[PDB]
RNA sequence: UAUAUUUUUUUUUUUUUUUUUUUAAAAAAAAAAAAAAAAAAUUUUU
C-alpha cells in the first residue's frame, strides 16, 4: 500500500536509448507529474512518496531491490548490482522513514548463492509464483518452500515454479494478476506457456483469463484491499476493451518515451505493506 | 534535522519548520536544505491549502529571504484556485508583505485575487491587508478604492486598537 | 515584527548554569569550508566586560577578627583581561590543531576591520559585548580590510634596527591566481618565469580574533590550517 | 577576501542601423536594442 517512485534527472538523461530511437528530454519530465497524479488517484496504492534526485538514469528503477510478500520484506541479492549499491542505501532510508525493517531478508540475502530479481516472484491468493528461468535459481524456490509455506484446511498456501524460455522477460512483466479471480496474460508464446503451466497446477483454482496484445505494460496488485482497477499504457486500444468486458475498470497512462527508454510498470513503482 | 531535511514528507516538513520558527535559531544549512525540499515537493501538487500559510509565516518570521521558494509557494497557492478562502488568503499576503523587499508582478497578481475576497471579510483582515498592501509599495487605485468603499459599512466594528495601523499606512 | 532583561542575568538564578564546557570567552557552533570562521572572538581595548578579585585583611572590621583572608570584587585593566581571553582561546586552538594534526599556521595582520550598517539589531547604538559577539558570529555583517602606508616603511626599518631584523628575501614579483573549479577551489602563485610550482587548497579559517584599538591601527589574529590532498591529482 | 545563482527555449509590440525595390514616403530581409508574453533550468558521509 506504500509506493515509491523517483523523479528523473534532467541534465544527465540520455537521448537515443538502446533501441535506435531518439527521445525528448522535456517530455519525460512533462509526463512524470501526470503519472504521479494518476498513481495517487488510481486507488491502488495508499501512499506515494517522492524520492530525491540522483544522477544515474539507471537509478530511476526504484524496484529490483526489495520485494514485499507479506508483513515481512525481502532484500534482493547483491550480484552484478554492486556498482550502484550506494544509491540502494539511500532508498532504504525512505522506506524506514515510514516503515519498519521487517526481516531484512537475512534468510534470503545470505542464502549461499542467490539469483533473484523483483518480478520473478508474484503473489497470488493463497499462492506464490516463481518464474524459474535465466534469472532465478531453484535454490530460491527451495528457500521460499521453507519460509512462506503452510499446508492445512485453512492454512493453505502454495508455491508454483513456472518454467520459461531463456529469451522470455521476467515473470511479472507479461503475465500478471488482478483481484476477484481475474488473470491477465499476453497473447504470445510466453503468455500461453505460462497459462498452461499454471493450469496444470491446482485445477480447482477456477481462474478466469483475459488476453492482451503482446508488448503492453500494465500494473496490478493483489493487496490486502480488494479493488477493481488496472493501469494500462495509453497505446493499444483493444486491450482496454478486452479487460473492460470482464468488469474491470481500466485506467490509461502514457509511457511511450519511457517505453523507448526500456522501463516497465513493475520497476516504475515499489509496492510495500506497512503494519503495526 | 539538518541531515534529515531530505527524507521527509510534506506534513513532517511543515511541522518541523513551524516548530523551529519560534525558537529563534538561524542555522543556515538546515534552512537551505528545507527550502530545497519544499521546492522539490511543490513541483507536483502536494500541499493542501492549510500548510502554505504555515510555511510562509514561519519563513517570514524567521527572517530568511529567497525568490525561488516564495515564487514556488505563490505558484502552488495559485494552482489551488477557489480552494483558498479569504480567511486562508490574508495571512499569506501578510507574510509576503513582511518580507516586502521583493519585486513586482507578484503583488500584481495578488491584487487580482483580492478583488473578489473583499465582501465576506471583517475589519481585522481589512486593516491588516491594507497595511500589507501599503508596505508592498505599489499604488493600487482600484483596490484602494474598493477597500475604502467596503470599509465604511463596518466602521462600528472598529475597536480603535488597529485604527493606528490603517491610519499610519496612508502616511506610508 | 513589522531575553533583553535576562541578558544581564538579574531577575533570578538560571537553573542548570555553570554545568557546561568552558566556552564562555568564545562562540562555538556545532568539515572544510572557506570564509567560514569556526570560532569568533571580538575584543576591544577601551571596553572590557570582566571583573577581578583580590585578597584583603578584614581583621580590623568589627566582627571579622578571626578570618585572615577575604576576597573583594575589584575592577581590572582591560588589557590584562584581553590577554587572558586571548591565551584561553590559544590553548584551546593549540590542543584542537594538535588533535587534528594539520599543518599549523598563525597570522597577525594589520588593517581595518570595517563592519556593515546592518549589524545593529533593533536599530540601537549602546549594547553589551555579548549580543554584538553573537550577532557577528551568526550574521557575519563584517569585512576585513588590510592597508598600510609607505611613509612608515623607513620608520619600521628603524624597528628592524630595534629588533635586529634580517633580510631573508628582497622585493619579489609574484602573480597570485585563484584556480577555481566546478567541484573544489585551488590557488597558485605564478613566478616571474610563469610556471605553476605549488598546488594547494584555499586556507581554512579555524579561529579569528579582532583586536580593535581606539585609533586607526587594528589587529587581526588568525589561526588557519590546510587540509591534506593526495599528490596524484595534484 | 562572509551576500550565490545567473537566468534560459519560444510568441506579440516598439525603436535604431544596413542591403534591395518602387513612388522626401511605402514594403520584404539581415543585425542590434527596448517593452511585453507563454514556458523551463540549484549542487549533504552520523
Ligand atoms: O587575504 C586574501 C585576500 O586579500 C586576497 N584573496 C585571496 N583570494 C581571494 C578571493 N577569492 N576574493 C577576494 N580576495 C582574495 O589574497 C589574500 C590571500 O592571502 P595573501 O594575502 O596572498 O597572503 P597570506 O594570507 O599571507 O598567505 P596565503 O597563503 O593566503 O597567500
Amino acid at each position: 500500500l506504500h509506493a515509491f517512485v523517483r523523479s528523473p534527472h534532467y541534465r544527465t538523461i540520455p537521448s537515443a536509448g538502446p533501441n535506435g530511437i531518439v527521445v525528448n528530454r522535456d517530455m519525460l519530465v512533462h509526463q512524470f507529474r501526470d503519472f504521479y497524479k494518476t498513481l495517487q488517484h488510481c486507488s491502488l496504492v495508499d501512499k506515494v512518496h517522492l524520492m530525491s534526485e540522483r544522477p544515474s538514469v539507471e537509478a530511476l528503477r526504484v524496484a529490483d531491490q526489495m520485494v514485499s510478500i507479506g508483513a515481512t520484506f525481502l532484500e534482493m541479492p547483491l550480484t552484478g548490482m554492486e556498482h550502484r549499491a550506494t544509491e540502494f542505501m539511500e532508498s532504504m532510508r525512505y522506506v524506514r522513514g515510514a516503515g519498519g525493517p521487517s526481516t531484512l531478508a537475512s534468510y534470503l540475502q545470505d542464502t549461499e548463492n542467490c539469483r533473484c530479481n523483483s518480478g520473478d516472484v508474484v503473489c497470488l491468493p493463497n499462492g506464490i509464483a516463481v518464474g524459474h528461468g535465466p534469472r532465478t535459481n531453484a535454490v530460491a524456490h527451495t528457500t521460499l518452500k521453507q519460509l512462506f509455506e503452510v499446508k492445512d484446511d485453512q492454512f493453505s498456501f502454495d508455491v508454483f515454479t513456472l518454467e520459461q524460455e531463456g529469451d522470455a522477460p521476467p515473470l511479472g512483466d507479461y503475465f500478471g494478476f488482478a483481484g476477484s479471480n481475474v488473470l491477465l496474460t499476453w497473447k504470445d508464446e510466453h503468455g500461453l506457456l505460462a497459462v498452461d503451466q499454471y493450469q496444470q497446477k491446482q485445477p480447482h483454482t477456477e481462474m478466469n483469463v483475459v488476453y492482451l496484445e503482446p508488448g503492453c505494460h500494465f500494473l496490478s496488485f493483489y493487496g490486502v484491499d480488494h479493488t477493481i482497477d488496472v493501469l494500462v499504457q495509453k497505446g493499444y486500444e483493444r486491450s482496454m476493451d478486452s479487460i473492460a468486458a470482464a468488469g474491470l475498470n481500466p485506467i490509461p497512462v502514457q509511457w511511450s518515451e519511457m517505453d523507448k527508454l526500456g522501463i516497465s510498470m513493475r520497476a516504475a513503482v515499489l509496492p510495500l505493506k506497512f503494519f503495526k | 534535522a539538518a541531515r534529515n531535511a531530505k527524507f521527509l514528507d510534506a506534513k513532517d516538513v511543515t511541522n518541523i519548520i513551524s516548530a523551529f520558527s519560534k525558537t529563534g535559531i538561524n542555522h543556515e544549512k538546515l534552512f537551505a536544505f528545507l527550502s530545497r525540499r519544499v521546492q522539490t515537493l511543490a513541483r507536483v501538487g502536494e500541499f493542501e491549502a492549510a500548510h502554505l500559510v504555515i510555511l510562509a509565516n514561519a519563513f517570514s518570521r524567521l527572517r530568511y529571504r529567497d525568490k525561488f521558494l516564495f515564487g514556488a509557494i505563490a505558484r502552488r497557492a495559485m494552482s489551488l484556485r477557489e480552494r483558498v478562502t479569504v480567511n486562508e488568503l490574508v495571512p499569506l499576503i501578510v507574510a509576503f508583505s513582511k518580507i516586502g523587499l521583493k519585486d513586482p508582478k507578484l503583488s500584481k497578481r495578488f491584487a487580482t485575487k483580492a478583488m473578489e475576497y473583499v465582501d465576506q471579510m471583517n475589519a481585522e483582515q481589512v486593516a491588516s491587508m491594507f497595511m500589507a498592501f501599503a508596505y508592498f509599495g505599489i499604488r493600487y487605485d482600484q483596490l484602494f478604492g474598493v477597500l475604502t468603499n467596503r470599509a465604511v459599512e463596518l466602521i462600528d466594528e472598529f475597536n480603535a486598537q488597529y485604527i493606528s495601523t490603517t491610519l499610519n499606512a496612508f502616511q506610508r | 515584527d513589522y531575553e533583553e532583561a535576562d541578558e544581564y542575568g538579574d531577575w533570578g538564578a538560571e537553573p542548570g548554569f555553570e554545568d557546561r564546557r568552558e566556552l564562555d570567552f568564545m562562540e562555538l557552533s556545532p568539515r572544510y569550508d572557506p570564509l567560514s570562521p569556526r570560532a569568533f572572538q571580538l575584543l576591544h581595548s577601551e571596553t572590557a566586560t570582566d571583573v577581578g578579585i583580590a585578597s584583603i585583611d578584614p581583621s580590623k572590621l568589627p566582627g571579622q577578627s578571626k578570618v585572615k583572608n577575604a576576597l573583594a570584587a575589584i575592577h581590572v585593566a582591560p588589557n590584562d583581561a584581553n590577554k587572558m581571553r586571548f591565551r584561553m582561546a590559544f590553548e584551546w586552538c593549540l590542543m584542537n590543531i594538535w588533535n587534528m594534526n594539520m599543518p599549523g599556521e598563525l597570522n597577525i595582520g594589520a588593517g581595518k576591520a570595517l563592519y556593515y550598517r546592518s549589524v545593529a539589531k533593533q536599530n540601537r547604538n549602546v549594547m553589551p559585548l555579548w549580543t554584538v559577539q553573537k550577532h557577528l558570529y551568526a550574521q557575519h555583517p563584517y569585512a576585513w580590510f588590510a592597508i598600510a602606508s609607505e611613509s612608515n616603511v623607513a620608520a619600521m626599518e628603524s624597528l628592524a634596527a630595534a629588533l635586529n631584523m634580517s633580510i631573508q628575501q628582497e622585493r619579489t614579483t609574484s602573480y597570485k591566481v585563484t584556480i577555481r573549479r566546478m567541484a573544489e577551489f585551488f590557488d597558485c602563485e605564478l613566478n616571474g618565469q610563469l610556471k605553476c610550482t605549488m598546488m594547494n587548497k584555499p586556507w581554512d579559517r579555524f579561529f579569528v580574533s579582532h583586536y580593535i584599538r581606539s585609533k586607526m591601527p587594528d589587529l587581526r589574529y588568525v589561526v588557519r590550517a590546510r587540509h591534506p590532498i593526495k599528490k596524484r591529482i595534484a
